[PDB]
């Protein structure tokens, strides 16, 4: 109900550690725009 | 020191320090033009056959004998490359296979990754015949066993004879790569099309077989993860079919 | 130099020995037949399995010996016997009696030979609509696993060339086979298990090698 | 009772690990021939 | 990044990133020709003296004070180089010494490896004299102690005075190398022949002494190995004897 | 692959593989000569302002929300640079900031290090005003909180809004650096002088604010150290004051 692309991530193997290291961990995502970005029709923002 | 590779609308990431085996020295290519000039005209898709397809990961535990896949028909449900298998009567293709592991410096183990042409397999009963389901299950892997198997119509899959009646220490004669958790975790194999005819039908013949076999089992200690994931990614190269017009 | 492909494979061997009579009450004992393949000779089979694809010509020589049956009748005076050796290509008519019409078809090459002379010999080229033969096939015939129809190489049939109401005789033929001008592709590991039948790769699981005393054991030096 | 050379391996120090790594491990051997190898008098093999 | 070195019928393997100390800037060499031209003609074996000899490994545990060897006569049972010690009345040689450790990234410790010329040692009794057995045992190492020793005819081997009456922190004045388990595990020292005469007899004089001394003791935790092995390998260089004809 | 840097009578050691952020592309420099030629003559100390000043380390534990410092007046007790703050009526300067961690390969965590110009902060009471002590304590760091604060005259220091009323994931708009314990442990930021006038008084205005914020908390297991130390070192650059004669 979007008509947009999507991204997903899957466990291929699983995480393997030696003795004496933390068990769980984390991933972080960063987003940005590439040089070819364009905008039109200045309007008012819906946040204030 | 990381490279990012895009094929079509797919993107994966590898390390630029990769090592690549080109199977017998031969890169894939089109059968050039004039083996069968007059009424044998081929066509090529080059649309969404050249793209990365990623299977489900497998789970490497302490007692894992190994895994195998058959090519093609591991890709008979994979989007367009699978559609072309039903629409066309003859075809051919080469492949690029990436195999990756996710492990830490506190794990240890060793894998052989080998691509075997014409891997004809034996039955568990000496005066028997193998079934079609026991040879492959498509995009799901079959499993080797650690002892000798029984039951009707099953491949005899004891891992020391690799289902072919040879010694498994001698499979290095084929295009192969080693994965030692100590020094690397990835392997790329580029396979060309190998047959005794130029084209063929892709449903009743298995061109080659990909096998993954642990030679030193996975070991870990106190509170590391108890498994390691392995991931396989395939990109078809220079695919070509019979013309329809 | 002795490990070249030609010196390793191009060697002659006896692959079939058969017996046939001039008169009998079975009518299948009146001729001998053989289907050409290289899977019922265990020593040639193993050397051929080191490769996946092969291409060769064939050379066949025939050694033929006769005998009068110990039945009863002596004092005979017989001329030397004549034999017919017929090769059938793939896609040819097969005889079912020794009196059949197919022993006279113009497209089945044939050799006529009488005893006392040098042994007969014919040379067959590479006969396949494919580009090579295959020792291994991971497929279906269209359904038999592991069997593809491009490997058909023909058949050989042998009979006596007498007239009507012949005298009783028993002959034995030995066929010696030799490949020539050989080319091979894609090496394989050597067969480790014993062969079980002639059409499959079936096997019973085998040990990797034999044992010694310990992982340190080296025998005392002389 | 061979008249052949031999190869042996000895522990010089012993294996040392941090906390949280497996204790035991393995070695593997590979054999091959070098370019100057020659053979003579084709015969029959003693295995089939 | 591994080099493989063959001397004679010996082969060992090292890392190409090795660091090498040439003792005082001087490589080994033959006394050229004409110190003693007329009736002093030498000969050189160059047969199986130039070859790697490997001693037994020693075991580094939590409380190890140290080890020492005397040169020569650590090689008086080593094949041909030892035969030549009995057949010839005078000789000389330089040496290459490799020292290696086998440890993990979960171990820690620090070693000094030093080659000391004329290492004359003191007795445990001030008005006593040292025995010949207490100075060396051939290819077996002697041991330093962590407290001061007693008994007759024994070297006073408290490790802080190194058996010579000096402060052990000052032995860096000699040709030496550090092994820090954190950053490297190997050490090569090339020693020339150093004497106040050109040749000498090899049985009643110890040219130099190799010492290995831990300055930070070995430490490990839960289920690592409880020891670390050290291995010493020696190759004689430019050996030369009195002529016999 | 270690560099040793000496400024004045100070010496610190860094790695030559460092990465350096120059804030907006601009290196620090003197206001050249002739903004205010006639009766505005400046002077420059260049004596013991160009020298490394090292604060106390902070302790990163499992639940640490973060730390912040104000510049200047984090250096109002730092030797000569602090004396010049009292003797002179106007000044200006740029800075070099080094941040370092001491951790092992068995630890894990991630820090953002950011330098924010004009970091005006909000009060814990919406109709209140912030105190001077709650904005800074000199060379001692203030602390962020993990929940919303109370009390009079205090900065509202919930860490997700960074005391400024923005989303903390968006502070990458400022000059910043990431420290991922897996891949590096150091960060250098070179800040120029940024104001809307050429000089200013250094006691009632905070030019910029240094913040250090963990985005993935510190984790360790069985018997590792339970904390990680962070160290901050500052060198003033091109400082300049009003002339006194």
């Amino acid at each position: 109900y979007t008509s947009a692309g999507n991204v997903t991530c899957w466990y291929q193997t699983g995480i393997v550690v030696p003795a004496g290291t933390p068990t769980s961990c984390s991933i972080m995502c960063f987003v940005s725009a590439c040089n070819d970005f364009s905008v039109r029709l200045l309007k008012d923002t819906p946040f204030i | 020191r990381v490279r990012s590779i895009t094929l079509g609308n797919s993107t994966i990431t590898t390390q630029e320090s990769a090592n690549v085996v080109v199977a017998y020295g031969r890169w894939p290519e089109y059968l050039k033009d004039n083996e069968a000039t007059a009424e044998d005209q081929p066509t090529q898709p080059d649309v969404a056959t050249c793209r990365f397809y990623t299977l489900e990961s497998v789970t490497w535990e302490r007692d894992s004998p190994g895994w195998w896949w058959k090519f093609p028909d591991a890709l008979k449900d994979m989007g367009l490359f699978g559609q072309n298998m039903y629409y066309h009567y003859l075809g051919r293709a080469g492949y690029t296979i990436h195999v990756q592991c996710n492990a830490s410096k506190f794990h240890q183990g060793c894998l052989m990754v080998v691509c075997v042409p014409e891997a004809e397999m034996g039955c568990s009963q000496v005066d028997g015949t193998v079934n079609e389901h026991s040879l492959s299950e498509g995009e799901t892997a079959k499993k080797f066993a650690s002892t000798s198997t029984n039951g009707t119509n099953t491949v005899q899959s004891i891992v020391t004879n690799a289902g072919m009646g040879v010694g498994v220490g001698n499979l290095t004669i084929f295009p192969h790569q080693w994965i030692n958790l100590r020094t690397n975790n990835c392997a790329t194999i580029v396979m060309p099309y190998i047959n005794n005819v130029p084209m063929d039908n892709m449903f009743r013949h298995h061109n080659f077989t990909l096998m993954i076999i642990p030679f030193v089992p996975l070991d870990y200690s106190s509170d590391s993860s108890t498994y390691v994931p392995i991931t396989v990614t395939v990109a078809p190269m220079c695919a070509e079919y019979n013309g329809l017009r | 130099s002795e490990s070249s492909i030609e010196n390793f494979l191009c060697r002659s061997a006896c692959v079939y020995m058969g017996e046939y009579h001039t008169t009998n009450t079975d009518t299948s004992k009146l001729f001998a037949s053989w289907t050409i393949n290289a899977r019922r000779m265990v020593q040639m089979r193993r050397k051929l399995e080191l490769f996946t694809y092969v291409r060769f010509d064939m050379e066949v020589t025939f050694v033929i010996t006769s005998k009068q049956d110990q039945g009863t009748q002596l004092g005979q005076d017989m001329p030397p016997l004549t034999h017919q050796i017929m090769y059938i290509p793939p896609g040819g008519p097969i005889p079912k009696s020794v009196t059949d019409y197919t022993w006279q078809t113009s497209t089945n090459p044939s050799i006529f030979w009488t005893e006392g002379n040098a042994p007969p010999r014919m040379s067959i080229p590479f006969i396949s609509i494919g580009n090579a033969y295959s020792n291994f096939y991971d497929g279906w015939s269209h359904g038999v696993y592991g069997y593809n129809t491009l490997n058909h190489m023909g058949q050989i049939y042998v009979r006596h060339v007498n007239g009507s109401s012949p005298l009783p005789m028993t002959s034995t033929v030995r066929m010696y086979f030799k490949p020539k001008h050989v080319k091979v592709w894609v090496p394989r590991p050597p067969r480790l298990c014993q062969y079980k039948n002639a059409s499959t790769v079936n096997f019973t699981p085998t040990n990797i090698t034999e044992k010694r005393q310990s992982i340190n054991y080296i025998p005392e030096t002389v």
